[PDB]
């Protein structure tokens, strides 16, 4: 009944998973074993979207977790509630990808991806009625960026008018982690603008200053990035899941947030979030979370919206609170900060609650903006993937496969033109 | 003999309606399970229908494309009230676009919902008209309701309709895209509902804020405001009064023209109990909140404009000397000023039964209460402004790929804008002198 | 002194035969040993001398799992030992052999057991022959017993309840064969024929009874209601009675044209019934809704022939004058021409009788109707389609021309069908 | 009543025979020395289709051992349930066949077949109403293929009216096991198109696969090959032991399933089978049993049913279900796959119910379809034969009891003109 099923992909994407899994069971109260033991009935009404139903009460989760390399998927398959997925739905190759969009996308994927589609498939009709699907992955990996949009661009054409949704992780040179990064973003950029119907970016530099930073504590891992991007996830299809003064689902986000069907690049923050020292030195109200929420550097990527205009806003909230007040702030700030909206766009912030809060929390609230900041992004990425490719550098790897520079070439004519319609509405006046 | 349908369209819609019809339920006295308590008759023939032995079952439907909403009427302390197939449920909401509930998933629903509504007119024999409610900012509010009043108006003919809408605020808005579908709307409800009424919320949050002092108002509060005026204007149907007013006796007193229906309302005394005793609440001085501009329900200035008419109701032990002073003295006041080719232009009901207080609720209780709904030219500037949102959205075709694709034309956007216009044009012609 | 004998011959008639049997025992207070713990149980019973009743009844097949299931079953002390006629080779699902391989050697017996039952009885009013037309022993044999008692009986009337395959719902492939052959024996030889297709039964429990997951035993339970009320008229009193033989006469304008479609109202579950009041204003607006029909068939499409509402329960005779006066009015609704008043109404007093274990709710209010309507032309069409594609190449025919069947006798049975269309379009169009 | 008596040959035959009656004795609780220890009166009620009643209270199968050596019925007799079997009906010769279909039908076959024959005679003569026959054998071997289809005519001759069933396993040549598998193979299907009225073939490549696959065990063997046949024989006739709400006994089907008198030979399918560690993963309704049902590798053969149309196709559920979801299931998969269905008949699937499911289960499935993909079998083993034939390989032999090359090029040229005319209704357009 209007459920969204998970697949994941890579390495990074079995890490969100994995962590994201955990996060939804102890929202609903799930045992690792898979037996319900929560404490009311909200908990059950709704617990089909993301769950299935097996012989003896038990549940398990609507997942398929496909990659190259069967490393990743025995690691997780060991570790804590990782006995929830059905061990049908692992699927994986013999000889990996190897940090290669040719081989992800050509070579194996073309071998391996038929399994996947099956189970796609088994698995989102065996369904009551579809609302969408969402995918988690990273665009610096080889096997994902690739495999993963082959992925894509199959499960739209044969779904044309469900809901697409994936959370992308784009890398960047700050602190870089494969010298053939270009390459495959680029490639992957160019091959979901075409398909992808909602896109979000996720930056790792911008998660290790909100972990230094906010939370000021020493050592972070990617078990604390995992939860961070597990509660932004989560907090974007609460509402879908649990009643409230106004329900606004996937499709009513991207309509009220999408001007233009090429512009569906956002990103995300999560607030409140405090150290421990200083959590309760702070009250949890609406300004307060507002104005976190609106914090720039709060926002989890290294695009700084100061620089830029937001096309529309999005502000997902959760607990028991007033419209009144909601709306006295939401129309406060875009008074306050008349300079980075743009003008013709009155009233641009689009507003929700949601009477169930996360765990642990009274009140919680999940941000997503469109701003014209992002350029910055797409444009040195550009920069870089130019200047790799005026020598020719790494290219013969990708070209030994089937490939030619013609697509390179299609895919920096494609990115540049993304990036100028992009900053065309910048300045744009009524 | 007398009955009367309402329908309950959107989340909004729903909302309000199961405020009025606590309401309703308190005010006759029945149990939240539908029995009569304990063990004067046919005062709740107007909303219910007798079952034949003990409970009772109200005269409504619910629609919605979304079971949130719904699903909790049918499991809350309600759930034994409501006939279990006449709260009817989709599986996909519309999500704030009106081409999806107008041509796309609302034609799916709305043959099974007119079946519903003949089970239900079959079995009354005085429907004076019917009640609809809904949202006009959202995707189902606006297109069931559009095509329910369309299907409505060809398979009964004459039957009264009343519609109170609920247009988007000036400035406080809550989507982005609610300019574009109730310029449809609107051009869809104006040559088929009878009387409208204009309910937007900006203005029931400075009604509240300044006089039951409430510095954080819910959504909840103000369902509160607009059951009770329905409450005030249908009692005259199923009470007893010195001077009756039905339905009808309202397309003959405040509409001058087939395509001016657009009226505002407005309530008095509303005042909390910490205050509430502290003044007489003489009929003299309610009548005076009544039309002072800042407690209008919507957010329209009529000293902008001039008056066409004026139909008001009054409950409790209101004497019929009192209030004819009270309108000399109004008419007398100059702020005040109405057409010249309406002399007369006062429509006053009396009616015996008090306001009824709801328990755990925020309004006091009153012997004496009055609503107003008044016809004026001031109404225009409402849709000016947002004409002129609707035109800088399009200037440049925003947002419509997302119209489009789903069975909408291009040039739909066009005629409504005409619409507007001419309606415009029809006020403004309309309130100049001869 | 007025007896109906019924024939159950085939897997689909007897088991809609047994549904039958719970209802027309409970409404007499039969055990089901038979022994009572004034003479109405003659028209279905008969008294023994001293004790128990004997059903007048006889069940006919040819595969012994659902005799041997009723044999041993908790009715294996009512019926007579030698009135069920079982066999050893079934038909399997073929015409042929129940008609021209199987059949020879059967009907000899089967007379036997009907003249037995028929001396006995002094008033018989006539026969009631339930067979599902889709398969092999319930056309094969049905065809050749109804043929053989046009002779033996002659004048005596036979009402036929058949259930014709859905429009696209099936368990057979081979039946739209089946089923055609069938017609050209029943068009000549049955006075009365109801239409009572599955697919349409599954849409009521889905939607009235509030069942997900219908089955065989929910629907036969829905047909043995419909029995009950048909013929209630002849053993409970009531206001204004109705007998068998006041069907013919006021349902069959026309020798051919004898094919009706039912409806029954109310049909509403426990858990929302007496939710609402269930006038008698408002059960006869549901009888009419075409949503209610029996059989996958469309009323809007055409015009209505004739039509025929049986009440029963506490209703008056005020109320249904005021009720049938507004159907008139309706504009929705559109009869023949030539058929000004169209509607012939009974009134009983005894109340639908309710079943342990059952899903109806018990109500003091019921209607079931007959209605006559040319929109039937629908679902011959729809088959001869079917029979159409198949026959094209000459499919399964190697099948039934082995069993002693002649080429050509498909070709006879089509155009019985593209003659019986005919007849219901000339009806239609008004003078 | 409608009794059928049961006659295996060859070393493969009796191996499937000698499981099958271990499976029917558990399912109606009879001991491994012919005493009844059942618990439910349904398992007594029709015993007499299978077993035959003796003094002092026990039972025994009416089947007959045939074969040419004693090395096998050594091994059958001391497994269990070998107990049952009647000394008088093993009949067999001392020579052998030696995998020469020329031995095994002319010289040989000869000689032994008039006892065969009288001990077939007097189980038929027994029994009240005679239902029909089965069979069990293989087409590569020289006794299976050899004596079996000899007995076939002996048998038609006399009993024209009654039907007949072969379970064959056709020689794949993946895991090919003989050198001669493709002489005495055609030369089988040759005489078998004539008389059979049913036929079903089986592969030892694809129950490999089915192990392999979903099973998902260790180290299989034939003792478990055998049990996936075994388990599909006794679901065919279910409903002719057991009460149900559609019972279809063996004529019935055969009447659905044939279109045209020559288009017989038909691929068998069971389901639900699982993983012993995914057995309580998986939701046991009527909807999973569909869909595991018409998927492609859980049926017995390797011929893929996905190249070619399907004619018609049947199914025979067991256990306590609602007939409404098993007949809207078979009409939603006919319409969403139509491309796979032939198009000048409709509704071309038929379904039963039997009210007894097997043992261990709650529900089960048969699942039988007569598809025009099978055309691949024959063309395979055809170009086999072609190219030994064109150089006389192993074909002196062959000529040396009796056989001349006319034989040869007969058989071929009806096996070819059998697949010309199973293809030519698989283009045919209404
Ligand atoms: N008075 C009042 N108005 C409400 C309430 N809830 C929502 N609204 C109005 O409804 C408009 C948006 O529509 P929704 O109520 O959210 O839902 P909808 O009308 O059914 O449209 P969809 O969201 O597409 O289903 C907003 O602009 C609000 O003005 C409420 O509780 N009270
Ligand atoms: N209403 C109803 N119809 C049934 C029932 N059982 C079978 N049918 C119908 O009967 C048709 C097929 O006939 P069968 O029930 O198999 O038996 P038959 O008509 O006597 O023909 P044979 O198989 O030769 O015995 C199916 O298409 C079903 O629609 C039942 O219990 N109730
Ligand atoms: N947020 C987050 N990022 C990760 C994690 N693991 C890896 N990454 C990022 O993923 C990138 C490498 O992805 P890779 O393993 O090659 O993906 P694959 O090729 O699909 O397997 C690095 O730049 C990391 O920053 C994780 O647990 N959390
Ligand atoms: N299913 C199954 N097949 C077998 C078994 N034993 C042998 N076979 C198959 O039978 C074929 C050979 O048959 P064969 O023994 O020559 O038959 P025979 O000559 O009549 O005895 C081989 O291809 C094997 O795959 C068994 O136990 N089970
Ligand atoms: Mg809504
Ligand atoms: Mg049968």
């Amino acid at each position: 009944m209007r459920e969204i099923v998970h697949i994941q992909g890579g390495q990074c994407g079995n890490q969100i998973g994995a962590k994201f899994w955990e996060v939804i069971s102890d929202e609903h109260g799930i045992d690792p074993t898979g037996t319900y033991h929560g404490d009311s009935d909200l908990q059950l009404e709704r617990i089909n979207v993301y769950y299935n139903e097996a012989t003896g009460g038990r549940y398990v989760p609507r997942a398929i977790l496909m990659d190259l390399e069967p490393g990743t998927m025995d690691s997780v398959r060991a570790g804590p509630f990782g006995q929830l997925f059905r061990p049908d739905n692992f699927v994986f190759g013999q000889t990996g990808a190897g940090n290669n969009w040719a081989k992800g996308h050509y070579t194996e994927g073309a071998e391996l991806i038929d399994s996947v589609l099956d189970v796609v498939r088994k698995e989102a009709e065996g369904c009551d009625c579809l609302q969408g699907f969402q995918i988690t992955h990273s665009l610096g990996g080889g096997t994902g960026s690739g495999m993963g949009t082959l992925l894509i661009s199959k499960v739209r054409e044969e779904y044309p008018d469900r809901i697409m949704e994936t959370f992308s992780v784009v890398p960047s040179p700050k602190v870089s982690d494969t010298v053939v990064e270009p390459y495959n973003a680029t490639l992957s950029v160019h091959q979901l603008v075409e398909n992808a119907d909602e896109c979000m970016v996720i930056d790792n530099e911008a998660l290790y200053d909100i972990c230094f930073r906010t939370l000021k504590l020493t050592t972070p891992t990617y078990g604390d990035l995992n939860h961070l991007v597990s509660a932004a996830m989560s907090g974007v299809t609460c509402c879908l899941r649990f009643p409230g003064q106004l329900n606004s689902d996937l499709r009513k986000l991207a309509v009220n947030l999408i001007p233009f069907p090429r512009l569906h690049f956002f990103m995300i923050g999560f607030a409140p979030l405090t150290s421990r020292g200083s959590q309760q030195y702070r009250a949890l109200t609406v300004p307060e979370l507002t104005q976190q929420m609106f914090d720039a550097k709060n926002m989890m990527c290294a695009a700084d919206p100061r620089h830029g205009r937001y096309l529309t806003a999005s502000a997902l909230f959760r607990g028991r609170m007033s419209t009144k007040e909601v709306d006295e702030q939401m129309l406060n700030v875009q008074n306050k900060n008349s300079s980075y909206f743009v003008e013709w766009i009155p009233n641009n912030i689009k507003s929700s609650i949601c009477d169930i809060p996360p765990k642990g929390l009274k009140m919680a609230v999940t941000f997503v903006g469109n701003s014209t900041a992002i350029q910055e992004m797409f444009k040195r990425v550009a920069e870089q993937f130019t200047a790799m490719f005026r020598r020719k550098a790494f290219l013969h790897w990708y070209t030994g496969e089937g490939m030619d520079e013609m697509e390179f070439t299609e895919a920096e004519s494609n990115m540049n033109d993304l990036v100028s319609e992009y900053q065309q509405y910048q300045d744009a006046t009524a | 003999m007398r009955e009367v349908i309402s329908i309950h369209v959107g989340q909004g819609g729903i909302q309000v309606g199961n405020a009025c019809w606590e309401l309703f339920c308190l005010e006759h006295g029945i149990q939240p399970d539908g029995q009569m308590p304990s063990d004067g008759d046919d005062a709740f023939n107007t909303f219910f229908s007798e079952t034949g032995a003990g409970k009772h079952v109200p005269r409504a439907v619910f629609l919605d494309l979304e079971p949130t909403v719904i699903d909790e009427v049918r499991t809350g302390t309600y759930r034994q009230l409501f006939h279990p197939e006449q709260l009817i449920s989709g599986k996909e909401d519309a999500a704030n676009n009106f081409a999806r509930g107008h041509y796309t998933i609302g034609k799916e629903i709305v043959d099974l919902c007119l079946d519903r509504i003949r089970k239900l007119a079959d079995n009354c024999t005085g429907l004076q008209g019917f009640l609809v409610f809904n949202s006009v900012g959202g995707g189902t509010g606006s297109g069931l309701g559009s095509l329910l009043l369309e299907r409505l108006s060809v398979d009964y003919g004459k039957k009264s309709k009343l519609g109170f809408t609920i247009y988007p605020s000036p400035q406080v808005s809550t989507a982005v895209v609610e300019p574009y579908n109730s310029i449809l709307s609107t051009h869809s409800l104006l040559e088929h509902t009878d009387v409208a009424v204009m309910l937007d919320n900006e203005a029931i949050y400075d009604i509240c804020r300044r006089n039951l002092d409430i510095e954080r108002p819910t959504y909840t509060n103000l369902n509160r405001l607009i059951a009770q005026v329905i409450s005030s204007l249908t009692a005259s149907l199923r009470f007893d009064g010195a001077l009756n007013v039905d339905i009808t006796e309202f397309q003959t007193n405040l509409v001058p023209y087939p395509r001016i229906h657009f009226m505002l309302s407005s309530y008095a005394p509303i005042i909390s109990a910490e205050k509430a005793y502290h003044e007489q609440l003489s009929v003299a001085e309610i009548t005076n909140s009544a039309f002072e501009p800042a407690n209008m329900m919507a957010k329209c200035d009529p000293r902008h404009g001039k008056y066409m008419a004026c139909s008001m109701m009054y409950r409790g032990d209101v004497v019929p000397k009192d209030v004819n002073a009270s309108i000399a003295t109004i008419k007398t006041k100059r702020t005040i000023q109405f057409v010249d080719w309406c002399p007369t232009g006062f429509k006053v009901g009396i009616n015996y039964q008090p306001p009824t207080v709801v328990p755990g609720g925020d309004l006091a209780k009153v012997m004496r209460a009055v609503c107003m709904i008044s016809n004026s030219t001031a109404i225009a500037e409402v849709f000016s402004r947002l004409d002129h949102k609707f035109d800088l959205m399009y200037a440049k075709r925003a947002f419509v790929h997302w119209y489009v694709g789903e069975g909408m034309e291009e040039g739909e956007f066009s005629e409504a804008r005409e619409d507007l216009a001419a309606l415009e044009k029809d006020y403004e012609e309309v309130g100049i002198e001869t």
